[PDB]
């Protein structure tokens, strides 16, 4: 996927071009402003040396040659702020354009290209890979052309100056510019290579962070510690051998660097003395190719980043080239005028091409005239709902010809179109505006009385007068303060307002009352005269009072005709309707205490690399005093020869320095690191289930935390300690040597130092990966991305893009112009502060001129001042920007050490309470009223109560929300019931042994997750604390008949089970989680919906294999079909969490009962 | 190790003329670093050295024009043209560009001015020395030319002894003439017993004095 | 102009020690190399030791070397060579030395100071006065010389009416013999000046300081 050059800026203006243009060329002007302070500070040493020899016109020369720096430097002032202002501007504009460009792309788009297309993956898309186009093209190319420049200065210089010599340095100097290349690489690639060091085990974090109540509910936690930590110790062991590769490459390049002084200056000597050169040549022609090589190693990052736009650029630029075959936009539509009421179809399949393989709907012939209501009867399983989208020009449909009133649907205006059929569907979603904004999406243009019209019509307007500011009440996310009823209400409401020509519901009353539920059929019958319609219901009671009634089997329209002809046409309509009849403190270097050993040879290794650039200090500005003094040739050539092996010895000591306090001080973070995960996962788990239902205790949260904080934590103690040391030894020692050498001159530069740090800190945080803030603060639009692309289904409801699209435009061009802003302020300050190296020359050697001409100090103790605190102060600046925070760290290790320090209610680990002998089997509640404490607004259970006996197959049967699993809970012990009493055998379980209750029993949950293992580690996770034993294993795949399958699967016990087990079909997996409770032998079995997919012959033998342990041990069935619940023991109906009758299945049934009308769903 | 040789030892220039001195090294001084180091210091007579030419042909600052150092590989000459009448006294080619820095032998450095007559000059030992048991007759031959001569003793007129201290001046930087004492030191038994003590000077020029004192 | 002066001197026995300076004044001293160079009784140069502007790069020849040891004080000025074990081919006149910035070795050189080593001890002068016989003058001239005999070590001044006489004196050289000196100074004045004004012999010698004035009577 290569985008190459000119593809990657088609989207760019005439003041771009400008800006690229003037941008290069100041790049380039910039560039060639250090080789020139070195052919300038080459004769101003020249004069110094030779000066003072029989101090005149000494000061005259230097006031001189302070102009020449002074105008390099206010000419490098205005060429570096055009160059960052100007590239900045360049990128800021173009990918503004890019970004509401693609945003405008992704709403127009095929349903069907939301099959291959994502959402956590989308979101990927429209944040980091436009950030990441935004990397490269920015200012990586300046940079670029800026290195490129002050290398070719770097040659031509010199080669002005004298050859003989700079070829030397060049000679070597490939290797100067690869390892330059080499450390600015890893500089850039530091924080994704660690992302990729965890990946693993992160992803083994989420899995069971999401699904922890079952994790919990099996004895699963050893499993999934010792889990994680096997890929942990793998991260442990990839990360230090990273990090001694990072530190061997650093430490090379400076070995390189100094011995490469070390060459220069053996040689520069034989010159020198032989007559041809002068100190200034050597210091001219060294410094400037010196300086060239080393810069080339700058230019490589800003290569790679090219690469990574104009392949980024691939996928965005191709969801801005493809155009759907039913372009949502289109205004070259064909639209309609006399558009009377008709619906045609004729011999309709389709498929979802998601799963191209099955045609689910194999024939469809229907023709309905206008005003004609009609209803579609038919079991779970026939696809009603595929043709309502199919209608909607949400799809082609593959066979026939679909048409309305004449003309057909493919060659006309699907907004239009989309728009005049108003539909409501099976589960309508709520979107997070204003209630009166929800409703508006009728039309841009409504009025306040049609809203009240409207909502009076519906009657969905009690709830209405009941909420805070009648027409400011605002919602959350997706809609859930208020109720679900009223939620269907108002989706009824919307797409009422949304006056159509068609009205097309989708089981409207999902989870509504009685009796407004006929308030809102009679408005409905109030506009189906001369508006089609047509519902698609199971609930019977707004279908009876349509005129028609026709009748799916198996996808294909089998039974035709009215009410009175499916009455005597014995189909299936008959049958249904005969059977219906925070405080942060310093207590974190304790977590660190046993490692000791690794920061003491730490902060001894930092000392002298501090220390190591005062000694550079002293040995340039002798080995310069050399040729200053008046000597022999045998003087000069014995002292440079010692003082070059001098530059050897300290460049191999910096080299073994650095690779020990970096292997070191790597090694000790990493080892905390490591211990610090393990251990606040291993006390995450023993938490209980209140703490992990709490919002903002999340999974999204916790896995954060658990995957930042840690490094955070690791941040803090290390680095804080490296770096205050380093820099101490290094300008604590500058300073010292300096007052020592120079009584006036360290004062005057003192006034110079926080200047050149600041220079330093701000240049490193360029190279070294400078990210924008947009990626954190921006948050996504605020969070218009997310819930347009999740909650897309009510878009997928109408055409209302535009209201999004301009929804992007607001809250994304706000900040936009606070990007122009930070750009011209960065640009000055990246331009002022290099200028203050420039004017830090000049200021200190004519000061230093005019001390050196009234014989207070020499050139050989200015040189040293000069270096020692100037370049001292740079290299505290250089180092302290690598150093991470410490306001956020310490916050950080706030949290860690809150956590691993709550304490959870009753320790799943603990024995204390009571330790029963006898058990019986049990169980009984008393005036159990439970609300789950994570809804304080609503109470769920008001007070229910039940008697179980031995073998006694309870059915408990209620509504979906009302009741049917909220035992699993108040039984197994997650939430603490806080009214009533409960009696399982009449013993406490609040005194019993928790993870024993749970030992005891083991049941089948509502859904299995499984994990990524193989099956001899997923059927057997139904027990632990007990070894697998496989004459037990084989028979637990046997008794339910999934043996089968599994011995077909290659590696009949080692076949490998990815995320969630992703492989197989439901048939053979909700199998599994029965097959999991088969070695569980639980005397107590909660099944809940162990037939919601699955064969019915297999029901049988799942039904059996319970039966033939459903004596002796206690049952209970919870579940919506019947196969289960006439053989059951007890039945318990449910509504809302109230028990109203119970008894035998002979007995509620003598009496006509609320069961009587949960038998009538499909029963006959 | 490296040695120096002079070719002319002693020269005979006439004020006004050209005059040439040689430095012959064996061995090839020429150091690592590529350059020779070749000086030609000059002393005149009570003085201390001054320098003259180093590095083969400069001129230390100060030097008149004539002072010409000339150097090929192993032989270095050094030419004055013109001579002067201050430019007298004894020339040394130091080299410097190996392990013992050596300074060469010595070359001296004589103006002729035609010839002179000795001035004679005889004095009596003092009464002083008459009691010291010891006379010494002292004889005084200022501003004479050339260096070369000789003196000798007649005492009584006949003895011509051969106890005689002898002492030469410097040419005079000025003049460019010489002078010489002869010191005839005898015990007094040696002197009393003796009446008259001649002091000739070589057509000979003599004098002497008559009594044990005046 | 650059002044170099030096002292120490004087006699010491074979195998002694001392301690020759040198004080040097005009030139921001800490720069410079410096030498020593000996001049021995034949009026024959020798190179003796050298030491660098820093202090810690001193070369001696192959002979002298391990007994003489020299060094400086950048503070005050100084230059100091340090003798011991010393023969009797020691007997010298030592000077001080500059370095020409362009590779010239010897460029600055001071006076001198003398060393002799000897086993023989100090001496004092003797003096005899020196006048022709009664003065007999030989024209507008009149000879008068002065003899100073039998004294050691070296040094001694001889300075005439106070260093009044300088255009006509002719100071002749000490000869050496049974480790005695025999110098000799002379002056021709007009015969208008010595009847009329004294004359006088104005003498000096270091290790025993006795400075006797004698005046030539005719
Ligand atoms: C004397 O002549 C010259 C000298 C110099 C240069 C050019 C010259 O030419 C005239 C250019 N050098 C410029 C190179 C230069 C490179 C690196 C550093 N960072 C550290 O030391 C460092 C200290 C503390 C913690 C850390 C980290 O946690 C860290 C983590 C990941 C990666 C790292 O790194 C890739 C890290 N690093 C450090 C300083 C400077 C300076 C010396
Ligand atoms: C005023 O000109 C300059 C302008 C700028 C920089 C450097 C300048 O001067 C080199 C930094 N640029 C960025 C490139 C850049 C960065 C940093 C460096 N690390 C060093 O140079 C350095 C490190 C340690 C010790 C020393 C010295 O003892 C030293 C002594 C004499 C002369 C020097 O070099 C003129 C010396 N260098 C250094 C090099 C190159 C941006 C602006
Ligand atoms: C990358 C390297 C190993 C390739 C060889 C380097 C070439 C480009 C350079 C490196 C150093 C250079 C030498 C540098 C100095 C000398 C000494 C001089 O008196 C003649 C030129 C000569 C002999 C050069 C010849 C060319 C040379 C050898
Ligand atoms: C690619 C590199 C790192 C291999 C090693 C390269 C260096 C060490 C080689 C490349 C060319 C070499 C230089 C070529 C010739 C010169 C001049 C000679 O009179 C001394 C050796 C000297 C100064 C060499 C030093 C070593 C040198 C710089
Ligand atoms: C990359 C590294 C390990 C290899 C560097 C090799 C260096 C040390 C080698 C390669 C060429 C060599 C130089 C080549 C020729 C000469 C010239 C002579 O007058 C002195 C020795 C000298 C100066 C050599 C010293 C050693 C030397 C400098
Ligand atoms: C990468 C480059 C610098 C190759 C490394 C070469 C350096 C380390 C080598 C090349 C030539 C070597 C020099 C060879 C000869 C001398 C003279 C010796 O009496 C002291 C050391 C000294 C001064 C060496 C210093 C180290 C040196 C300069
Ligand atoms: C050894 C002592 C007595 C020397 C005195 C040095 C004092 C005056 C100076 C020298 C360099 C300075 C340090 C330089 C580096 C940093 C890192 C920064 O993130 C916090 C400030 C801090 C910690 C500075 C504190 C003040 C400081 C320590
Ligand atoms: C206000 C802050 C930032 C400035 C720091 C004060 C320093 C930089 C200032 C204060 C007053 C100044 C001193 C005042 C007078 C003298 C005279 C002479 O001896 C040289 C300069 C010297 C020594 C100045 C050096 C710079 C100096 C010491
Ligand atoms: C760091 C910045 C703000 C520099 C502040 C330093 C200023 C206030 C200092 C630095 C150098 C100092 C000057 C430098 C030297 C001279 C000597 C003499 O001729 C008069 C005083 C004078 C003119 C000083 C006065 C104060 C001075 C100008
Ligand atoms: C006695 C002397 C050293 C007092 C002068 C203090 C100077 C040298 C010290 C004082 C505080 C220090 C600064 C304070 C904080 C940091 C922030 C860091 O991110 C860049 C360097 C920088 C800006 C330091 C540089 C050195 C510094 C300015
Ligand atoms: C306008 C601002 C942001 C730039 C600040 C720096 C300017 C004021 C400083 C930096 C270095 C300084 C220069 C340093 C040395 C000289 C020599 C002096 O005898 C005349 C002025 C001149 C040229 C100075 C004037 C003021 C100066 C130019
Ligand atoms: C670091 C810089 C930018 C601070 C401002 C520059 C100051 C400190 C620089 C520029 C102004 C300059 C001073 C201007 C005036 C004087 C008096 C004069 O007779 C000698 C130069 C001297 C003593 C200068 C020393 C250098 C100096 C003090």
């Amino acid at each position: 996927p290569t985008v190459s050059v000119f593809s990657m800026f088609r989207y760019s203006n005439w003041l771009d071009k400008l800006y690229m243009v003037v941008g290069t060329l100041a790049a380039i002007i910039h560039g060639a402003g250090l080789p020139l302070m070195m052919l300038v500070f080459g004769e101003m040493t020249d004069i110094f040396a030779n000066a003072g020899n029989l101090f005149m016109n000494l000061e005259e020369d230097m006031t001189r040659y302070a102009y020449y720096y002074s105008g390099i430097g206010a000419g490098v002032l205005v060429a570096a702020y055009i160059q960052v202002s100007f590239w900045c501007l360049a990128a800021g504009r173009q990918i503004h354009k890019i970004r509401k460009q693609f945003f405008h792309a992704i709403m127009r788009q095929e349903i069907g290209w939301f099959d291959v297309h994502d959402v956590g993956e989308l979101n990927t898309r429209l944040t980091d890979d436009v950030s990441k186009i935004n990397e490269g093209i920015g200012d990586k190319i300046g940079m670029f052309f800026q290195s490129m420049a002050t290398f070719f200065t770097g040659f031509i210089v010199g080669f002005t100056r004298g050859w003989k010599l700079t070829l030397v340095i060049l000679a070597i100097s490939p290797v100067l510019g690869l390892s330059a290349a080499v450390w600015a690489k890893i500089l850039s690639s530091f924080t994704d290579k660690e992302l990729l060091a965890y990946a693993k085990a992160g992803a083994v974090a989420e899995e069971v962070l999401a699904a922890i109540r079952t994790v919990i509910a099996f004895g699963g936690q050893k499993k999934e510690l010792e889990r994680y930590n096997k890929n942990l110790e793998e991260a442990k062991r990839i990360g230090i051998k990273k990090a001694i590769t990072a530190n061997i490459s650093i430490g090379a390049a400076f070995l390189l660097i100094y011995a490469s002084y070390a060459l220069a200056f053996w040689y520069g000597t034989t010159l020198v003395l032989s007559g041809e050169y002068s100190i200034g040549q050597v210091l001219t022609v060294f410094f400037s190719v010196l300086i060239g090589a080393f810069s080339v190693g700058q230019a490589s990052p800003s290569i790679e980043a090219f690469a990574n736009a104009r392949g980024a650029a691939y996928e965005i630029f191709k969801i801005i080239d493809n155009k759907p075959s039913i372009d949502s936009y289109s205004k070259s539509g064909h639209k309609p005028d006399n558009i009377k009421g008709n619906l045609e179809f004729r011999n309709v399949h389709f498929s979802y091409p998601s799963r191209k393989e099955v045609k689910i709907l194999k024939g469809l012939n229907l023709k309905v005239q206008s005003g004609q209501t009609v209803a579609l009867v038919g079991n779970s399983g026939c696809g009603k709902s595929t043709t309502v989208q199919l209608m909607q020009r949400l799809y082609d449909p593959t066979e026939g010809m679909v048409s309305v009133d004449g003309q057909d649907i493919r060659t006309i205006n699907v907004r239009f179109l989309r728009e005049i059929i108003g539909v409501v569907s099976q589960e309508p979603v709520l979107f997070a505006t204003t209630i009166a904004e929800n409703i508006r999406y009728g039309r841009e243009n409504v009025t306040m009385d049609e809203i009240e019209k409207a909502v009076k019509e519906a009657n969905a307007y009690d709830f209405i007068m009941k909420l805070p500011h009648k027409f400011d009440t605002l919602v959350g996310e997706r809609g859930a303060q208020l109720s679900g009823g009223q939620k269907q209400r108002i989706a009824i409401a919307r797409a009422l307002v949304r006056n159509p020509k068609i009205l097309l519901l989708d089981e409207a009353t999902s989870a509504l009352d009685t009796e407004s539920e006929a308030v809102v059929q009679v408005a409905l019958d109030k506009a189906r005269k001369g508006r089609t319609t047509i519902v698609i219901a199971h609930r019977l009671s707004t279908v009876r009072n349509a005129d028609v009634i026709a009748g799916f089997d198996d996808g294909v329209i089998v039974e035709k005709g009215n009410h009175d002809e499916l009455m005597k046409e014995k189909g299936i309509y008959f049958k249904l309707v005969t059977m219906q009849t925070p405080v942060s403190f310093w207590r974190i270097m304790k977590l660190n205490l046993t490692e000791w050993p690794y920061f003491v040879v730490g902060v001894f290794c930092a000392i002298i690399n501090g220390g190591l650039q005062p000694a550079f200090a002293i040995i340039f500005s002798k080995i310069i005093g050399v040729f200053t003094r008046i000597d022999d040739p045998e003087t000069k050539r014995q002292n440079s020869n010692l003082f070059s092996l001098l530059f050897l010895a300290l460049g191999i000591i910096s080299f073994i320095t650095f690779f020990l306090q970096g292997f070191t001080f790597g090694k000790a973070g990493e080892i905390l690191t490591k211990r610090l995960r393990y251990m606040v996962f291993r006390s995450m788990l023993r938490q209980d289930v209140s703490w992990f239902d709490d919002p903002k205790n999340t999974t999204g949260a916790l896995t954060t935390r658990l995957a930042n904080d840690a490094a955070q934590v690791k941040g803090a103690i290390g680095s804080r300690l490296a770096v205050i040391t380093q820099n101490i030894a290094n300008l604590g020692t500058g300073i010292i040597i300096s007052f020592i050498y120079g009584w006036q001159l360290t004062l005057l530069l003192l006034a110079i130092v926080p200047i050149i740090a600041i220079a330093g800190v701000v240049e490193m945080k360029m190279l070294s990966g400078q990210a924008l803030k947009d990626k954190k603060e921006l948050e996504g639009a605020g969070k218009i991305a997310t819930e347009a692309i999740e909650n897309f289904r009510t878009v997928v409801s109408l055409t209302q893009e535009q209201k999004f699209e301009h929804m992007y435009a607001q809250s994304l061009q706000v900040p936009y112009r606070n990007s122009l802003r930070k750009a011209h302020i960065f640009g000055i300050t990246f331009s002022f502060t290099q200028a203050m190296m420039y004017f830090s020359y000049a200021g200190c050697f004519r000061f230093g001129a005019y001390l050196v001409a009234h014989k207070l100090m020499s050139f050989e103790d200015v040189l040293l001042v000069f270096s020692a605190v100037v370049f001292g102060a740079m290299a505290v600046g250089q180092v302290s920007s690598f150093a991470p925070d410490y306001a956020k760290a310490k916050i950080s290790a706030a949290h860690i050490i809150m956590i691993i320090e709550k304490t959870p209610l009753i320790d799943s680990y603990s024995t204390e309470g009571l330790m029963p002998n006898t058990l019986e089997g049990n169980v009984t509640f008393g005036e159990v009223v439970f609300n789950y404490p994570t809804r304080p607004d609503i109470p769920v259970l008001q007070g229910l109560s039940l008697e179980v006996k031995k073998g006694q197959t309870l059915a408990l049967v209620g509504s979906s929300g009302c009741g049917k699993s909220t035992v699993v809970q108040l039984l197994e012990r997650f939430y603490d019931p806080l009214a009533g009493k409960v009696l399982l055998d009449g013993k406490e379980i609040k005194r019993l042994n928790v993870q024993w209750l749970r030992a005891h029993l083991g049941i089948v949950s509502q859904e299995p997750i499984l994990f990524d293992c193989s099956i001899a580690e997923n059927i057997a996770y139904g027990d632990n604390s007990r070894v697998v034993s496989q004459e037990e294993i084989v028979r637990a795949a046997k008794e339910a008949n999934i043996h089968a399958f599994i011995e077909s699967l290659p590696n009949k016990y080692s076949t490998k089970v990815g995320d969630k087990g992703t492989q197989l079909s439901g048939g053979q997996k909700q199998r599994i989680a029965i097959a999991r409770a088969l070695v569980r032998q639980p005397h107590i079995l909660l099944l809940d919906e162990a037939t919601s997919a699955l064969d019915t012959e297999s029901e049988k033998v799942v039904q059996e294999a319970l039966d033939k342990a459903r004596e002796g041990r206690t049952c209970i069935v919870i579940a919506h079909r019947l196969s289960t619940i006439q053989n059951a023991d007890l039945i318990v109906v449910f509504q809302n969490g109230r028990v109203k009758e119970h008894g035998t299945h002979q007995q509620l049934l003598a009496q006509k009962g609320i069961y009587f009308s949960m038998v009538s769903v499909q029963a006959g | 190790d490296v040695l120096m040789t002079q070719t002319p030892v002693s020269l005979s220039v006439s004020l006004g003329d050209q005059a040439s001195i040689s430095c012959r090294s064996s061995q090839s001084i020429v150091h690592s670093t590529g350059n020779t180091y070749l000086e030609w210091y000059l002393q005149k007579p009570g003085q201390s050295p001054k320098l003259l030419i180093y590095k083969i042909s400069n001129r230390f600052s100060g030097v008149p024009d004539r002072f010409s150092g000339s150097g090929s590989g192993t032989d270095f000459t050094l030419k004055i043209s013109r001579v002067e009448a201050e430019d007298l006294g004894v020339y040394y080619c130091f080299q410097a560009s190996h392990a013992p820095r050596t300074f060469g032998g010595g070359t001296k450095l004589e103006i002729k001015r035609a010839d002179a007559a000795p001035t004679v000059s005889i004095f009596p030992p003092s009464s002083e020395q008459l009691t010291s048991g010891g006379a010494s007759v002292v004889c005084f031959l200022n501003n004479f030319y050339p260096k070369d001569i000789n003196v000798k003793w007649k005492i009584d007129g006949s003895e011509r002894q051969n106890g005689v201290l002898n002492s030469w001046t410097d040419q005079d930087s000025k003049d460019s003439t010489y002078s010489m004492s002869s010191t005839l030191t005898l015990t007094k038994d040696e002197y009393e017993r003796h009446n008259s003590y001649t002091c000739e000077a070589t057509s000979p020029i003599v004098k002497s004095f008559n009594r044990n004192e005046c | 102009e650059v002044i170099l002066v030096e002292s120490g001197g004087g006699l010491v026995k074979p195998g002694g020690s001392l301690k020759l300076s040198c004080a040097a004044s005009g030139f921001t001293f800490s720069s410079y190399t410096m030498s020593w160079v000996r001049q021995t009784p034949e009026k024959r140069l020798e190179w003796v030791a050298t030491i660098s502007s820093g202090g810690g790069n001193t070369y001696y020849p192959d002979s002298v070397k391990g007994r003489f040891t020299i060094s400086r004080d950048n503070a005050k000025n100084n230059l100091y060579l340090q003798m011991s074990s010393l023969r009797s081919e020691d007997t010298a006149l030592y000077y001080c030395a500059r370095y020409y910035r362009y590779e010239a070795w010897f460029a600055s050189w001071g006076q001198g100071t003398l060393v002799t080593v000897s086993a023989a001890k100090t001496t004092a002068p003797s003096v005899y006065p020196l006048a022709p016989v009664c003065g007999d003058t030989t024209g507008s001239s009149v000879t008068l010389g002065c003899l100073v005999k039998g004294y050691f070590p070296e040094p001694v001044t001889l300075t005439w009416n106070s260093g009044s006489l300088s255009s006509g004196v002719h100071t002749f050289p000490a000869v050496l013999q049974s480790d005695l000196y025999t110098l000799s100074s002379s002056v021709t004045v007009t015969s208008s000046t010595w009847p009329s004004q004294s004359i006088t012999c104005n003498v000096a010698h270091p290790a025993s300081s006795t400075k006797v004035d004698k005046k030539i009577e005719p």
